């Protein structure tokens, strides 16, 4: 049939960035509309904005087609960055955990190499990719992580073009968390490719989405 | 992979000024991790001086920050321990280390929320006395009928009357590591050291492997390779 | 915020023993143990919250209830017997780095085995520089506990006599040296001298002579 999307205790940021309780019975291949709660209990752990939530909170309402790829494996693709970041703000069964469709690439041996990991989307549909930039609330920490303090994320498409800069800055206590991170996202037309330069505080993606709004 | 290196000079006058140097191979000094100083007073535990993230940042210990250095040469790869005003109390082995980043907030990836030293050194001996140093003196340990024990029998050298701290011994230039065994050295009633490096062999083999100890003494500048030959 | 550890500890081989490291500094970083053998520099058996490094058995392994960070071994063997020491961060100012008093873990393990004694008559060569030594080398007793005494022509002499405290061997054992300090006149005037080693009631004597 054509039942509506349950999201249960989960609102659509953490259905789609993989928080680790939203991932369950999240793998269904279409639906109508999406259904959650007034006020969600679980969506972004980490404290952070989300990047035009209504618009994607609208793109996703009507699927028709709807699997997701690891776009980029998180065991092949960052030789010389730490994949395994978990932090305890998003923990699960007692246990620090992270998004599952997001990874946090931290500095190795203290060092901090620049990457360039591009994608092309011979999928024939379009993919939905989301990416994170994070804030440390102090530079100490930032050196710590990503060795270097001026820091770059650069995320070029055919259809979109953004560069990011972290705001080193002492938010206020959220989850034990006084830094942030902020959640952006982009769809990627058949034959587009995405870029993905930085030399810090990136977010990177792992589960892309190749979906396709349809009835 | 990460290898680490100590240098100095052994000896240093009272309210002198130590200067050491830590030369790393396979690794960046430049990096984010924490190049760090340590040092062991005689028969007491360890104490942590400082260390040195990047090339540029320190953190000291507050028991000597009014009097201690640590800088970085990333050209050479290399960081550096100045000490200044040096005491007795000061004497000790000084070893450097490589320690992991660290965050300051509790807003990390657990993984960095670590203090190890994973990485050590040999570390390096500094006596702060005054005293001028003065190069050892090397005598052979011929074995004879009363060394032998059937079939095991024992011959090494005697180190006698050196100064400071250490001396370290080896039997054909690294080609001897069974039965070899070199004692503590002893504080004489004059104010030198003495030591002594035997090696533990059968008596099957005195009229055929020939034996040389290798004696080294860096703070003067000494090294001195005698034979060791059983006489009639 | 300081870290305090047991100053000593002692197991028997193939016994658990458990090194309690306390301090309020194990709340805001995790807690490594760092090995230490005599004479060497030290090797580090846990990273933290019982995480080893490469190399290192997994009968090493750390755990952390609070303020207190414990190191046990299970099944303890004989060259685990060396110096431990806690480490971490403090979690206050610009972070120092705290060391633990350290604690001695002695295994009793008993291989229990006689001395093996030589004594080394002074070197021609030494004779020339109007030197003379006898070097008494005592190596493979167990326990560590041991007297030596001199002798010349059967006559105890205690001038000029330095002796090494006993320290652990390669092989898991003990060893070692007394020295005698003589002048050439006495080597040559004398008939003989002897080194007695005393170890748990049994007494090994060498003597040696001018020849
Ligand atoms: C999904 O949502 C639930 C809320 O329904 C989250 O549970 C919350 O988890 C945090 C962290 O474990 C709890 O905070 C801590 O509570 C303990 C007491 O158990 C307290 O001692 C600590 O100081 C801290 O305040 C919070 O109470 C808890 N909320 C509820 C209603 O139980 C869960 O963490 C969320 N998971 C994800 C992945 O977003
Ligand atoms: C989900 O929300 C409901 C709201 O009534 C709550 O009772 C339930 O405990 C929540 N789920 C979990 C796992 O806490
Ligand atoms: C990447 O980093 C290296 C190291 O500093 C730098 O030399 C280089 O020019 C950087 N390149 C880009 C494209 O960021
Ligand atoms: C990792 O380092 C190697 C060696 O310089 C480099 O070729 C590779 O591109 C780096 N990885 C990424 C993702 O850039």
């Amino acid at each position: 049939a054509s039942a509506p999307l349950q999201l249960g205790n989960c609102s659509v940021a953490g259905w789609i960035l993989g928080n680790p309780e939203c991932e369950l019975l999240i793998s269904r291949e279409s639906w109508s509309y999406i259904v959650e709660k007034p006020n969600p209990e679980n969506g972004t752990c980490y404290p952070g904005h989300f990047a035009d939530y209504e618009e994607l909170r609208e793109q996703l309402s009507s699927v028709s087609s709807f699997e997701r790829f690891e776009i980029f494996p998180k065991e092949s693709s960052w030789p010389n960055h730490t994949t395994t970041g978990v932090s305890a703000s998003c923990s699960h069964n007692g246990e620090s955990s992270f998004y599952k469709n997001l990874l946090w690439l931290t500095g190795k041996n203290g060092l901090y190499p620049n990457l360039s990991k591009s994608y092309a989307n011979n999928k024939e549909k379009e993919v939905l990719v989301l990416w994170g930039v994070h804030h440390p609330p102090n530079i100490g920490d930032q050196r710590a992580l990503y060795h270097t303090e001026n820091a770059y994320v650069s995320v070029v498409s055919s259809h979109y073009s953004r560069k990011f800069t972290p705001e080193i800055a002492k938010r206020p206590k959220v989850r034990d968390q006084e830094g942030r991170i902020n959640y952006y996202w982009t769809l990627l037309e058949p034959g587009d490719t995405i870029i993905f330069e930085a030399n810090g505080n990136l977010i990177a993606p792992r589960y892309a989405f190749a979906l396709s709004r349809g009835f | 992979q990460v290898q680490l290196q100590e240098s100095g000079p052994g000896l240093v006058k009272p309210s002198g000024t130590l200067s050491l140097t830590c030369a790393v191979s396979g690794g960046s000094i430049s990096s984010s991790q924490w190049w760090s100083w340590v040092r062991q007073p005689p028969g007491k535990g360890l104490e942590w001086i400082g260390e040195i993230s990047h090339g540029v940042y320190t953190n000291y210990n507050p028991s000597l920050k009014s009097r201690v250095t640590i800088s970085a040469d990333k050209s050479q790869n290399q960081f550096s321990l100045n000490l200044s005003s040096v005491t007795a109390a000061d004497t000790a082995v000084y070893y450097c280390a490589r320690a992991p980043p660290y965050c300051s907030s509790a807003s990390c990836p657990d993984d960095y929320y670590y203090f190890f030293l994973d990485v050590w050194g040999k570390g390096t001996t500094v006596t702060v006395s005054g005293a001028s140093t003065k190069g050892p003196s090397v005598f052979p340990l011929a074995p004879s009928s009363k060394s032998t024990s059937g079939g095991t029998a024992a011959l090494g050298c005697l180190v006698k009357d050196y100064f400071p701290e250490p001396v370290t011994v080896s039997w054909n230039s690294g080609a001897l590591t069974s039965g070899v065994h070199t004692f503590p050295a002893v504080l004489q009633s004059s104010g030198l050291y003495s030591l002594s490096s035997v090696v533990t062999v059968p008596s099957s083999s005195l009229g055929t492997q020939t034996y040389i100890c290798n004696v080294n003494h860096k703070p003067s500048n000494t090294k001195v390779d005698k034979r060791v030959e059983p006489k009639s | 915020s300081e870290l305090t550890q047991d100053p000593a500890v002692s197991v028997a081989l193939g016994q658990t023993v458990r090194i309690t490291c306390q301090g309020d500094s194990l709340r805001g970083y995790y807690a490594s143990w760092h090995q230490q053998k005599p004479g060497q520099a030290p090797v580090l058996v846990i990273y933290g919250k019982n995480n080893r490094p490469s190399g290192i058995p997994d009968r090493f392994s750390g755990s952390r209830s609070g303020n207190t960070a414990s190191l046990t071994i299970t099944g303890a063997q004989a060259e685990d017997e060396a110096d431990y020491y806690c480490a971490s961060r403090d979690s206050s100012g610009n972070h120092p780095v705290v060391f633990g008093g350290g604690t001695k873990l002695t295994v009793l393990g008993q291989p229990k085995g006689a001395p093996s004694v030589t004594l080394f008559p002074p070197s021609s060569e030494e004779l020339q520089a109007n030197k003379a030594t006898l070097v008494c080398l005592i190596s493979d007793f167990y326990p560590g506990a041991v007297t030596v005494a001199w002798k010349a022509d059967s006559s105890p002499v205690k001038a000029g006599v330095e002796t090494t405290t006993p320290s652990k061997q390669s092989n898991n054992k003990y060893a070692a040296s007394s020295y005698l300090s003589l002048t050439p006149e006495q080597w040559k005037s004398h008939r003989s001298y002897s080194c007695q080693v005393t170890h748990e009631g049994s007494t090994v004597e060498k003597t040696v002579a001018p020849t």
